[PDB]
């Protein structure tokens, strides 16, 4: 369990997945030429797990580029850390998909699967002990969503034994760009239900809520939106890229989801983005507030079936777990009674880039069936006339799958309210 | 916040507790069955204390000593005394009693009959021939009041604190009979409320200590303090004390507290007998709420704090 | 309270005190657990590719 | 002379083993680089530490141990460490992939595979001993190679060393140091497959070691290394009369002789005094009387659980340092005056005394003040059932709803073997009640 395999796909998957190779690099004082200049031992001790080592003590990230239009991929090339990626880990068409699941999964993506894969396995090769793989994209469009849908599955087929873990954007009228992305988000959901061990969702309504009412951003871009996506996917993978006392991608699968489908996780990140630092309790109260929350469901709807908590800084290892053992007792109610000790926390003495201490929140909660629900509603509203069905069913598809799909999604949400109960 | 569970529902001494901790805001009831509480209003029988005191970080109380179960059955309340050398069996405040079974204390039971019974004497069982469970003998000269010529038992309870401090709620209660005692129908041999179920001299035939300590006075020139109180006081402090080590939760993982309800009889020579030692008694009416509030501030909120008494300590 | 065999040696010394008198499965069956959860291992994953296939 | 070896499995075995046999080599004053000044007979001998040395003609001490993880961050620690010059390479055995906390992961998938090459490192040790008397195996009860592997490696070896003891030092879970929320689940399966097939084992719980480095030790947040001392010193006073001149469990078989007469019931509770922090300059040492007064109370014991309510079938009592009989049998007439002991009845009432003059040694520089005395008590009481029925709550929680059991059906267990060990379970705590009464 060392070696993990990044791959984004489409416009949202390479700006928020080079959003974060930023981010990280600059955490193990890595150089956009790829030359370590930090000061601590403790950067390089697990920088293998997302770093290849080349000749010339170079670190080159094990990072996987696709999008079936050139345009973002040439923007992240041209960005700031763009020269540090591989050359030929960049594939690409030119078709594009136009927002439409059916061209990414059925026609235009198939053509360029192959080559991805191809490239997957080549980066595999090279792993002393590969643990599995994480995907950036979006489910609301069509390359990230389609394509990356039927990357996961051909992976799952070559690789049946490693871990899929996905961070999914989550569409919303609020932040919309086609009027299709129910459709697009439904038959997404399913094939993330069947593939997947863990998947983080990204809601873009709560990430557009935080930008307007907590940062005071009166009209929030997506670069404001990327910037807490960026920050939550650091956070969350703290434990995997520093001396930890637990992580792997395995661990967190066998200890986080209690049964096999419910592995949809609730993220969360205090303190939003200044020169007076957080107190221990501040953060911990913050971390456990729906306003810290990046998908737009109430957790006091519903309950925590597993929670994990990371706190980064220095600070008193006595005060969190008082912290931490306090809001357990104190909001006891919202937690299963049938799982023991189903609150795990770590430290990290490292903080981010500008923040002396911070928390970050893993939550699998049952309220996410709210975020369920919203968009098998907005799927409803437009299947039952068959609205803007004909862009589907000219590449091939047939009412039946949509059918299919949304009774997968209502299942899913009865699942969840079976054992909210 | 302080949290609380509830695991009897038949128990109106402590429903009366939860729902003044409900009155007070700082303390709130959580299911029967979750783990992180502060305090348990546990069950009467198969109490789990071996799953009490491991939550990390919650300080975890108990209104139930483990093992006070040797004071409260009768077999084992007897074998307690008769076995233990703080007691010893010589002790003045017992009537002479013997278990029973359908080691067997037959052959010795009907061996001191043999020398009682040639003279005479009557003897009781429960769990003035013995050819006709514990069998003592039976006060014959009972305390009647008067009017009446009717007995009585004496009822008082005693908080024991997570500290074994010891404390005597300033008011007991005395359950009479209403029927004359006569000395040849069980109504007026056996004093219980239910079995009275009448009413005549006292409400409920239930008589307090300000009336019984007047009676007391005008009838016997005597008060209830020095005629009674200082038997009371000796006789609960020598069982407690004699099982302190066994039942003492002072270096525990967890902390226990309890409620009991000692039952005593008076004679005619005002001599103080113990009949029994409930553990998980009922109280009176007019007692309840300072009872329950009393229960609430020196064994409760001692140990969980907020933002003259009514007991009495007997030091030891 | 009698005490019983007591052993003295240069590097210390044992004894008793006493107080009071008084009142396997085979080598091939565990292969063959084994192999059978290997068994059962390899079925569910020919299932998982027949659907992939589908 | 008899030989013993000992067998250390996933991070808390080996971890705990490092502890150990550096306490080992500070008693007998070996240095890291394997020499022994004091040992006269250069290449060989057959006195009593050799039960857990051999030599080598250069003059080194090895120990008689095999070090085994399927993954290889925690044994890389004794590769690079202090005692590095120690150990040879074939006595660390090291995998590529962890058992992910899963029993089911590590006894099947895993274990299968590495079975054979770890049973031939261990017949490489037996093949030097000249009357091997049988193994000591340090694991967890939470880890899915402490418990997975351990099980599988106990059944082969009943199979191939027959007529051997074996003995455990078992490592039982706490929420305050724990690492997975199937711990539980993985406890009772190991248990369940390993109870036929192990002599004797000593748990320690977690949670009883977090709470003495806390409270006497004041060591606000107690790393694995304060853990591991103080567990290390525990061992280390088990095992001494294996390594020492002496009477008392000077073979592995006395063990089950003195501190088993049930075979199911074979978890002795260890109860350890005095624990006094380095830190204090000065501390009033503690007689033979108040550190025997101190192994009856809860506060000081292995595992918390309360012997006031269970009823004793053996006690043995392990003495170290400035220690004569006649404070021994003074100490046990106040304790029988003021404490209630009570044995079962077709027992006998009384204790088994060792004594060794070498006063205990601890790490330099460690947490640990040296003193004068020590005791530690070994009881077999049905007290401790009360950790199992702790253990047992907490799966019948889960598996009600059958929460994390698609994990090990996915490794090719079935749901039955889930239930066949919770039943043995019920059965073993339906021994202790019935004994305990
Ligand atoms: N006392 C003590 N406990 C430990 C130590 N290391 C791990 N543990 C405990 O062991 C359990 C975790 O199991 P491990 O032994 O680390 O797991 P493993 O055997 O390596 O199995 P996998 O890592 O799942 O392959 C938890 O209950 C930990 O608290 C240690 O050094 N000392
Ligand atoms: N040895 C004795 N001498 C005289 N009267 C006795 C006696 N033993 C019992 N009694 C009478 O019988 C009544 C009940 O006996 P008992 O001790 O069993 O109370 P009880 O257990 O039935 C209900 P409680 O919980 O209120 O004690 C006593 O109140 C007393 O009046
Ligand atoms: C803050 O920590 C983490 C942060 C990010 C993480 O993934 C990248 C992990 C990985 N995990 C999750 C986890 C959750 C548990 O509970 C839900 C648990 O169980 S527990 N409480 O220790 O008993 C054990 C674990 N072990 C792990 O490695 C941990
Ligand atoms: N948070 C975030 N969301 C985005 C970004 N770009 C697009 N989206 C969302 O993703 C969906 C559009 O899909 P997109 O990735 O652009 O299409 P694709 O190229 O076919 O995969 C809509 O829900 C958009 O609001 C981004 O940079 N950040
Ligand atoms: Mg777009
Ligand atoms: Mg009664
Ligand atoms: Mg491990």
């Amino acid at each position: 369990m060392r070696e993990i395999v990044h791959i984004q796909a489409g416009q949202c998957g390479n700006q928020i997945g080079a959003k974060f190779w930023e981010v990280i690099s600059d955490e193990h004082g890595i150089d956009p030429t790829g030359s370590y200049h930090g000061d601590s031992d403790l950067q390089l001790e697990r920088i293998n797990v997302y770093y290849n080592e080349a000749t010339g003590n170079k670190y080159v990230p094990r990072a996987i580029l696709v999008d079936l239009e050139p345009g973002t991929m040439d923007s992240v090339r041209s960005g700031p850390f763009g020269q540090i990626f591989r050359p030929d880990n960049f594939v690409f068409g030119q078709s594009g998909a136009g927002n439409n699941w059916a061209k990414g999964h059925y026609t235009e993506g198939a053509e360029l699967v192959d080559s991805v894969l191809d490239v997957v396995r080549k980066e595999s090769e090279s792993c002393d002990c590969l643990q599995g793989f994480q995907l950036t994209h979006s489910l609301g469009g069509g390359t990230g969503s389609g394509m990356g849908t039927l990357l996961i599955s051909k992976i799952r087929e070559e690789y049946p034994d490693r871990i899929m873990n996905t961070f999914s954007v989550m569409p919303s009228p609020k932040v919309s760009d086609t009027v299709v992305e129910p459709y697009n988000a439904t038959l997404s959901v399913h094939q993330l239900v069947e593939n997947t061990d863990e998947t983080y969702c990204i809601d873009n309504e709560a990430l557009y809520d935080i930008c307007f009412r907590t940062l005071k951003l009166t009209t929030p871009t997506y670069g404001d939106l990327n910037h807490l996506v960026s920050a939550t996917m650091s956070g969350v993978t703290t434990c995997l890229r520093f001396p930890g006392q637990l992580a792997d991608l395995r661990k967190l699968a066998v200890n986080m989801v209690p049964f096999p489908r419910l592995h949809f996780f609730m993220p969360g990140f205090a303190p939003l983005t200044q020169y007076r630092a957080l107190t221990v309790p501040e953060l911990t109260q913050q971390m456990f507030d729906s306003k810290n929350m990046m998908a737009a469901c109430d957790p006091r709807h519903g309950r925590y079936l597993t929670v994990a908590a990371i706190f980064r800084g220095r600070m008193s290892m006595k005060e969190v777990d008082e912290q931490m053992l306090n809001v357990q007792n104190k909001n006891s109610s919202y937690f299963v009674e049938w799982i023991p000790n189903n609150v795990k926390t770590a430290v990290c003495d490292i903080p981010p880039r500008g923040l002396k201490m911070s928390a970050t929140f893993i939550g699998n909660s049952t309220a996410i069936q709210e975020l369920f629900k919203r968009i098998s509603e907005q799927f409803t509203a437009m299947f039952r006339r068959k609205a803007f069905l004909h862009w589907y069913t000219g590449e091939g598809m047939d009412e039946m799958e949509f059918t299919e799909a949304e009774s997968n999604m209502n299942d899913l949400v009865s699942e969840y309210q079976q054992y909210q109960d | 916040m302080y949290t609380f569970v509830v695991r009897d529902e038949n128990s109106s001494v402590y429903a009366e507790v939860s729902r003044l901790l409900l009155a007070t805001g700082q303390w709130k009831r959580l299911r029967k069955d979750n783990p992180r509480f502060n305090l348990m209003l546990g069950e009467r029988n198969r109490l789990p204390f071996g799953r009490l005191g491991h939550e990390p970080g919650l300080v975890q109380l108990v209104n139930y000593y483990r093992g006070a179960d040797k004071l409260c059955r009768k077999a084992s309340l007897v074998k307690l005394i008769k076995t233990s050398p703080e007691l010893s069996e010589s002790c003045t405040w017992f009537p002479e009693s013997y278990v029973i079974y359908p080691t067997d204390e037959r052959e010795v039971f009907l061996a001191a009959y043999n020398r009682r019974r040639e003279g005479g004497n009557v003897w009781i069982a429960k769990s003035s021939e013995a050819s006709e469970h514990v069998i003592q003998k039976y006060l014959e000269k009972p305390l009647l009041l008067e009017p009446g010529h009717r007995k009585f038992d004496i009822r008082s309870w005693v908080l024991v604190d997570h500290l074994y401090n010891i404390y005597l709620y300033r008011e007991g209660v005395l359950r009479t009979s209403s029927e004359p005692y006569n000395s040849a129908d069980k109504t007026c041999h056996l004093t219980n409320h239910c079995i009275q179920k009448y009413g005549r001299y006292e409400e409920g035939n239930e008589m307090f200590f300000e009336e019984f300590n007047q009676y007391l006075m005008d009838a016997l020139n005597t008060t209830l303090e020095n005629s009674i109180l200082l038997q009371i006081k000796h006789i609960i402090r020598s069982c407690l004390m004699c099982i302190e080590p066994a039942i003492s939760t002072k270096h525990l993982h967890y902390q226990s507290f309890q409620l009991f309800g000692f039952d005593f009889m008076v004679d005619e020579e005002l001599k103080v007998w113990l009949i029994e030692v409930n553990g998980a008694p009922a109280c009176a009416q007019k007692l309840y709420a300072e009872l329950c509030q009393g229960i609430v501030d020196v064994a409760i909120s001692s140990v969980f704090p907020l933002a003259t008494s009514i007991f009495i300590k007997l030091h030891h | 309270m009698e005490v019983i065999e007591l052993n003295k040696c240069t590097s210390g010394q044992s004894f008793e005190v006493i107080l009071k008198p008084p009142s396997d499965p085979s080598l091939e069956e565990i292969q063959k657990k084994l192999e059978a959860a290997e068994e059962r291992r390899k079925y569910q994953e020919a299932e998982l590719l027949k659907h992939l296939a589908e | 002379m008899r030989e013993c070896i000992s067998i250390h499995v996933g991070q808390a075995g080996v971890q705990i083993g490092n502890a150990c046999w550096e306490l080992y080599c500070l008693e007998h004053g070996i240095q890291p680089d394997g020499q022994m000044p004091s040992d006269k007979t250069i290449g060989g001998g057959d006195d009593s530490f050799n039960t857990f040395f051999s030599e080598t003609g250069a003059g080194k001490h090895v120990p008689r141990a095999v070090f085994v993880d399927l993954e290889p961050t925690v044994i890389d620690e004794v590769r690079t460490g202090t005692y590095r010059q120690l150990f040879h390479p074939e006595q660390l055995i090291t995998g590529k992939e962890d058992a992910a906390n899963n029993y089911a992961r590590g006894h099947y998938t895993i274990g299968k595979e590495i079975i054979d090459l770890v049973l031939d490192r261990i017949r490489k040790l037996a093949d030097q001993c000249t009357g091997l008397q049988g193994f000591l195996v340090f694991h967890s009860f939470g880890g899915g190679t402490g418990s997975g592997f351990t099980s599988l490696l106990m059944e082969r070896l009943s199979v191939d060393y027959g007529k051997k003891s074996k003995l455990e030092f078992s490592i039982y879970p706490a929420p305050q140091v724990s690492t997975a929320v199937v711990e539980p689940y993985n406890s009772i399966l190991t248990t369940h497959t390993t109870l036929e097939h192990s002599d004797c084992a000593f748990m320690v719980d977690n949670e009883a070691i977090y709470d003495i480095c806390r409270r006497n030790l004041d060591i606000e947040r107690p790393t694995y290394t304060n853990l591991n001392r103080l567990i290390s010193q525990i061992v280390s006073s088990i095992t001494a009369s294996l390594r020492f001149d002496g009477a008392l469990n000077v073979d592995l078989t006395e063990f089950q002789t003195n501190l088993v007469p049930y075979p199911r019931i074979h978890f002795p509770l260890a109860t350890y005094a005095p624990v006094i922090s380095a830190e204090k300059a000065y501390h009033e040492q503690l007689s033979v009387a108040e550190i025997t007064n101190a192994c009856f109370e809860p506060a000081n014991q292995m595992v918390k659980c309360d012997p006031r309510h269970g009823k004793y079938m053996a006690c043995c009592l392990l003495y170290r340092g400035d220690v004569v009989p006649k404070d021994v049998n003074a100490a046990i007439a106040t304790i029988k005056t003021k404490r209630s002991i009570q044995f079962v009845d077709w027992c006998p009432t009384g204790f088994k005394v060792g004594i060794n003059y070498q006063p205990p040694t601890v790490v330099p520089g460690g947490d640990l003040a040296k003193v004068q005395r020590a005791v530690c008590m070994l009881s077999n009481t049905t007290a401790i059932a009360e950790a199992w029925a702790r253990l047992d709550h907490k799966f019948d929680l889960m598996y009600a709803k059958r929460a994390f059991v698609h994990w090990y059906v996915g490794e090719g267990m079935e749901e039955g073997e889930f239930s066949e060990a919770r039943e043995d379970m019920a059965a073993l705590e339906k021994d202790y009640e019935e004994v305990g009464v």
